[PDB]
């Protein structure tokens, strides 16, 4: 009885774990009709 | 009597003013905070429009001579010197001088050279009005004073600017500053004040982007008995596994088209059904603060300090440009011209000193001017001189 | 800004020029208000009748005294002839400035904390408790997957949800709902509060026309 | 300042709250201390969500999270127009009431002269 | 008890498997009245 | 029975403990598309 | 006195300015980010309207002579040279020169040739105001300075531009730049600033299509 | 203006130097760009009359060729 309640985005350790995951797909990857070089293909910041 | 009984207190007026600022906008940091501003599309635009008219004013400049014959000869020599700097023009100087609207301060060094062959052989021109960038100055003490805080003896430049990848006496330097009194050597940048509003403006824009991305209204939710889900996880080669894999791909592709529909079993085990499909929605009330008008207030807050707030829709913007022009002209008329004439021993009375007049920033109205000449001309109050004729 | 201004007149003789032998003015030396005496800036007679001079702090003569009144040019505004320390135009504005600032602070924190439509997930506590005590159990793997999948849950071309439909009581075991304010939102409309206070501040300086012979031109003539 | 609309409220069984208060070195104490800091930082961003146990003991659930709102009707008096009436009330006595938008103000100055 | 909750579009592995499926039919294929070359006939990007 | 009701943000002791936590992530860190130096990377004030 | 006591610090003012930019808009990358912009129908349109009037202005150009008889003869020769470049016109030069609104910078090399037969036989024309594309320049150091960061000695062009599918002295090159002071050799492209807004504008349009 | 500065100050002085045409500063010719806004026929025609009816417009072929 230690991890009942989970709130996301309120810890730096958890935020970077998801952000740096190479398999993550987030909202900033919306390519649309056809891919463009103006939209990132990786979650982690350069 | 003839004796000073006080000091300007340059060295104290500064040291109070550095404390009373948020620490991201004190001298050694403001150089970075300026260039980390500008990349805001409202901050760049305000500075660009200001430089647009400053360059225009100092393009068609004129030198106004006195009445005596001596002044007319001096005015011609001044015009030659100001229009023949080796690799420099007053437009470039004006757009370098006007950088005190970003950093409160501007440093220009005067270098003189002798003429070898030309119309005025033997005299001294000005080679370059060498601009010293604020970023290359000393980060610790940029400006050095007396043993007391009374006056300024020179300006220090960092030793790291003499490398590829020292104190300059005050008599050789032309200082321009704005936003402060005569006792504030480091002038107040117009971006001081804006800073707090810029910090808020940015944060709000960030919330809008993430907020619009995360508004999953109408998302599809599916409920399936856990017997099927659990059987698939432990029996990859069972009929339950095939149907689960089909759902994971079919649901992703579920758009609206010519053949979109849903077919689910209608079994029931309790007050709730076994299978269901509903489209989610916010169970309550949405956001209230309307972040759109928050940003508009802060944008007008920033542009007002630069006099360019009219883009949110004689004027305020035209009067603001005149301030920058007059500051530059004071340094040009009172620091360079008297010294330039002294080197070529042209000593004149006060009333015979020529001066430089900047151009006009607003274009002349052809309709207004043409009918203004007639009204004056039809009465005879307009002199017959080539000066009037050349105006057409 | 400070109700007061001090300028000292210094005269010097001419060496060579058109008016050799006469006296110019060398500098109209500005004395900053900040470098003045913080205790008594202005000194009077034994009575409170007239002014004998102005005092400057001894800390202004350092790097990092009483000046007679006959040598000083005093300018002040906002008060009668009997108020040596004039009333700064920022007096009056001050209370309005204090409010204006506070309201702007509430708007920023208010917009950040308006978590409308946030995703909430309900899971039986048997799975949550088993994961906490058995890090190498199938429950632990699924819990770790949820903590990352839910963070990345945006809207796109493949967004959907699939949950078990088990039921134990009047309420279901698993559910997913988007929260919303259960009632009514804020009412005070802090936007118009700030606009009233901004016009309150600029009116004292005659520059209130930016909120849209004049008042602003007549105000400048006073200073001249 | 006091219009706490949309504030976050959390409900937790009192067994966990009471155990933490008397056992500072128990797993309940650690989770309670985590909630007191996580809930304070709960903003809206790229990773905001909530995950709660779904246990049920009675008609009401054990764990819940709701955003409060005014259960009824808000204020009615619209204090904004109250102030505007009183401001015009004050400036009229000085003849300077035109700022709320030969004249009255010019005629008033002639009296003092 | 490992795959109770499924969220779509939050993984690159799941996104490309659906995207590259030759049998997939998505919203960007709405031909309307009669087919036109302005609308793709395959789900995968070129 | 001593800590039934908890209200956040009404104590200086509780406010600064959360504020000065190096692992804390609050609303003033919304980097958005790509990181910019106009947004703090630490919760505590300078 | 007659002696400089400082440097323009060209080599430092640059190196601060490359750090204070998001990394997708530093020199060797901005060449790609410009052409991956433009394909936005609001960005193309802004540049196209700007070039519309620049070409118009430099079409009906005029040379204004002085008062003396010598100046009038010189003005006529100048007009002939500027209107008789082999394969080039000022409209083409103006629309090549104005590319600094996209990349902060523009390089033109002056080539002179002798006249064989004509009205001014024996004199020197200008053959071509040869435009050097920003994309064909050196991606590492485009502009080379003194041993100090005081002045510019020339401009470097990549060796890969001499192939089908070197340092040019400064005295032969006409440099145009905008958006910066005299100490910024690589001028600030007007697309710097726009960039963050363009990134957002695109993302939102993508959400509308999938949302509908 | 940026283009004209390079054209007036970098090419013309060098071009005249090659053909040894050395002139004083006041005698250097310069290139003037065209006008980007078209002339208003209504405005211009009635502007000439108002100046012309008083006699402030010189009689030169420069004025005549403007029509």
């Amino acid at each position: 009885n230690s991890s009942l309640v989970i709130i996301g985005g309120v810890r730096k350790d958890e935020f970077f774990r998801v952000k740096n995951n190479p398999n993550s797909y987030n909202g900033f990857m919306e390519q649309g009709v056809y891919p463009t070089p103006a939209i990132p293909k990786q979650s982690a910041w350069p | 009597r003839m004796s000073e009984q006080g000091t300007f207190a340059l060295a104290k007026v500064q040291v109070d003013s550095e404390r009373m600022k948020a620490e991201e906008i004190r001298w050694p940091h403001l150089i970075g905070t300026a260039e980390s501003m500008k990349q805001d599309a409202t901050v760049a635009t305000g500075l660009d429009m200001l430089y647009t008219f400053v360059e225009k004013a100092f393009k068609d400049f004129k030198v106004i001579p006195g009445e005596s014959e001596e002044s007319k000869k001096a005015a011609k020599f001044i015009e030659y010197c100001l229009k023949n700097m080796e690799g420099q023009t007053l437009r470039q100087f004006a757009r370098d001088a006007a950088t005190f609207n970003e950093y409160g301060l501007s440093v220009v060094e005067k270098v003189y050279t002798q003429i070898a062959v030309g119309e005025y052989v033997g005299k001294y021109k000005v080679k370059n009005l060498a601009f010293r960038p604020q970023a290359s100055l000393s980060r610790t003490n940029p400006i050095v004073y007396n043993s007391d805080g009374s006056a300024i003896v020179g300006i220090k430049q960092s030793l790291s600017a003499f490398q590829n990848y020292v104190i300059i006496p005050i008599s050789r330097v032309m200082l321009m500053n704005t936003g402060g009194s005569s006792s504030q050597a480091l002038g107040v940048s117009p971006l001081v004040g804006c800073y707090r509003a810029w910090r808020e403006k940015i944060l709000i824009e960030n919330l809008e982007v993430v907020g619009a991305t995360k508004d999953m209204g109408g998302v599809i939710e599916l409920k399936i008995p856990s017997q099927i889900l659990n059987k698939a996880a432990m029996d990859p080669s069972s009929p339950e596994a095939d149907m689960v894999r089909g759902l994971m791909s079919d649901a992703a592709n579920a758009h609206s088209g010519e053949q979109s529909f849903f077919m689910l079993p209608s079994d029931t085990k309790d007050n709730a059904p076994q299978y269901s499909m509903t489209l989610k929605g916010i169970d309550g009330m949405g956001k209230q603060y309307s972040t759109a008008q928050l940003i508009s207030d802060r944008k007008k807050s920033i542009l007002d300090r630069l006099g360019a707030g009219f883009i949110n829709v004689q004027t305020i913007h035209t009067q603001f440009v005149q301030r920058v022009n007059e500051i530059i002209l004071e340094a040009l008329n009172e620091n360079l011209l008297p010294q330039l004439l002294a080197l070529n021993d042209i000593r004149l009375p006060e009333t015979e000193m020529p001066y430089v007049k900047a151009g006009e920033i607003v274009d002349v109205d052809m309709e207004g001017f043409s009918k203004a000449i007639q009204r004056i001309g039809a009465v005879g109050y307009l002199p017959k001189t080539p000066k009037v004729i050349n105006r057409v």
